[PDB]
């Protein structure tokens, strides 16, 4: 039994005209969520000298996105929505976990996840790089100029539990072990 | 008899923090898909405090004053779980249980088929102090007469009526946490008002903490 | 907690007879029901609102009508005679006790002033017994010198007997010796179901 999990699911199938929710009981904060996209958000990476190696994503398309998976999360808690960063895990979880040419990828996803959409016209409080590295056990690090290029198909979900927890709902990602 | 095994009760320190362990079998870890950490104050219900997965370390908390003290890890070799309390306080004096989910499908709900048999953590300030045991002597047919084991810390108390021999109408009661940092408790027994000039009534009080061994006698007194 | 609520907190029943258990959840999630005794870890019982886990009998069952999800103990045993608490998910019952119901026996009433060993540390703690009563609901008044005094007692309730199925109670009244010496009429008042009239044992200090 080995170990599979991610953030952002990648390169998958898209949703046909309006975003999706796939679970196998939606009130179980204990069982992971699933988002299904319906515009591809594209993601870049670069690893051009040492130890620079990085990720991005747009954010006119990041908060389309986002703001569009608030309303769809209203469908089921209509509340007020956040999307976090998550509090523990293995790495792989805690960040977007990827193999891209021949080194494994770890980067922070503390940039897309820090929003607050209200219930109203969704709303921000008031471009987007990924601080990203890789795996320096086996072996030396290689240099430059180094690309990857892939696409955001999907997210992997866990909602907060408690009643203690009022206000708004809370979203962080991981999950969750096996895909749709 | 029997899994899982939880870590020895303690007496924490205000603000200071605890690693309170779970433990199991490697065939009864590796059907587990969580592991739920549930608290219990004396006089109060089973409270949920959060989960853990076994495989990919993911946690879960009640409320957003668990998210940020209650830290719950997992090692996926030694086949174990554990559970950091930051920022003890008084509300946090609890026996703290430890439950296993089995592999699950959605729908069916939450059922813990095993638990651990609990952790008493009580968060006090006070030391380690001997209790200071009091006759409560007697003055139609039935006379009650007992002891008073006054300000001791931290629990337990052995509480006897002359070394086994007195049973029948004894009633110990449990302790009661003052306004000190110490423990009361009272313990009385029923006896016909004719016996006590005869009989002698002897208790046999002892507080393992502190080494105590006390033995005093009750005899009405005017 | 909106949800989640259950009811009546204690059953009053005789081995034989039959326990109805309910809890009442907000919402149509499955419920479990859960079988806890004093110091003992949680026993499941049932899962999945009807479901019985291996090794748990057919005296125990699980239903629903809509947000009332209830639990049955037909021919009533006596280990039975526990505490149900109810989670539906992450949520738990307020909790259920289930205690032998037996005639109703008035409390016997003991006062026992301060003994001259503790008037010597510098404490001097009144104490008042309640022998063998039921229902466990009784209350305890402590009186010095004619004036309700409150903010001062502290109290502790036994467990119900395994032999007779009753109850008895504990009250200390803790002053200083200082604050002791200033009254005479020190009178611990108590009141119960069993009694037409309200028991008042009282002693004069320092006199035998
Ligand atoms: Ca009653």
């Amino acid at each position: 039994k080995p170990v599979v999990s991610t953030q952002l699911l990648l390169n998958g199938s898209l949703a046909e005209k309006e975003i999706r929710i796939k679970s196998e009981d939606i009130s179980d904060n204990a069982k992971n969520i699933i988002v299904q996209l319906t515009k591809p958000v594209l993601i870049n990476c670069a690893r051009p000298s040492n130890n620079t190696q990085y990720c991005v994503v747009n954010r006119t398309q990041w908060n389309d996105t986002l703001g569009q998976v608030a309303i769809q999360l209203r469908k089921h808690w209509n509340t007020c929505i956040i999307f976090n960063e998550p509090s523990g895990g293995d790495l792989e979880i805690t960040t977007h976990s990827f193999n891209c040419g021949g080194e494994f990828f770890y980067c922070n996803t503390s940039d897309l996840f820090n929003s607050t959409w209200n219930i109203e016209g969704t709303a921000s409080i008031d471009d987007i790089t990924l601080p990203c590295r890789i795996k320096g056990s086996g072996a030396p690090p290689i240099q430059g100029v180094i690309r990857c290029q892939s696409n955001i198909t999907g997210i992997l979900l866990t909602r907060d539990g408690g009643s203690g927890s009022g206000t708004c709902e809370t979203f962080r990602p991981g999950g969750g072990d096996m895909r749709d | 008899q029997v899994q899982l095994v939880q870590s020895g009760s303690g007496v924490k320190k205000p603000g200071a923090s605890v690693r309170v362990s779970c433990w199991t079998s490697e065939d009864i870890f590796e059907r587990t898909e969580l592991i739920h950490w549930v608290r219990q104050a004396p006089g109060q219900g089973l409270e949920w405090i959060g989960w853990v997965k076994t495989v990919t370390g993911a946690v879960n908390f009640g409320s957003p004053d668990f998210r940020q003290r209650v830290s719950l890890t997992r090692d996926r070799d030694l086949f174990t779980a554990h559970m950091d309390i930051r920022g003890l306080t008084q509300g946090d004096t609890a026996t703290y249980f430890c439950a296993r989910q089995k592999f699950y499908t959605g729908g069916q709900g939450w059922y813990f088929d095993l638990w651990g048999r609990g952790t008493l953590i009580v968060v006090s300030s006070a030391s380690t102090k001997g209790p200071s045991v009091f006759p409560l002597a007697p003055s139609g047919g039935t006379a009650a007469l007992g002891c008073l084991v006054k300000d001791y810390f931290p629990e337990p108390v052995t509480v006897s009526w002359n070394s086994g021999a007195l049973t029948s109408g004894v009633h110990t009661f449990p302790a009661v946490l003052q306004s000190s940092g110490l423990y009361s408790l009272s313990s009385v027994v029923t006896v016909p008002s004719s016996s006590l000039g005869t009989q002698t009534y002897i208790c046999n009080v002892n507080h393992k903490p502190s080494n105590t061994k006390v033995d005093k006698k009750v005899e009405p007194k005017s | 907690e909106i949800v989640l609520t259950q009811s009546p907190g204690t059953l009053s029943l005789s081995p034989g007879e039959t326990a109805s258990l309910s809890c009442t959840a907000a919402s149509y999630g499955h419920m479990t029901w859960y079988q806890k005794k004093p110091g003992q870890p949680p026993k499941l019982l049932i899962f999945a609102t009807s479901k019985r886990a291996s090794g748990i009998p057919d005296r125990f069952s699980g239903s629903q009508f809509g947000k009332q999800y209830t639990l049955t103990i037909t021919r009533m045993e006596p280990e039975d005679f526990a505490r149900y608490y109810c989670q539906q998910l992450e949520f738990f019952g307020q909790g259920t006790r289930l205690e032998i119901r037996r005639t109703v026996a008035a409390p016997s009433v003991f006062i026992f002033p301060p003994s001259d060993e503790q008037l010597k540390s510098g404490t001097a703690s009144v104490v008042c017994l309640l022998n063998n009563f039921y229902p466990r609901e009784a209350k305890v008044q402590w009186k010095v010198d004619n004036a309700l005094q409150s903010g001062n007692s502290q109290e502790s309730v036994t467990e119900q007997d395994s032999k007779d199925s009753t109850y008895s109670l504990s009250s200390t009244l803790t002053l200083s010796k200082a604050d002791y010496e200033k009254h005479k009429v020190y009178a611990c008042e108590v009141t119960h179901q069993g009694l037409s009239s309200p028991v008042t044992k009282s002693f004069n200090r320092g006199e035998c």
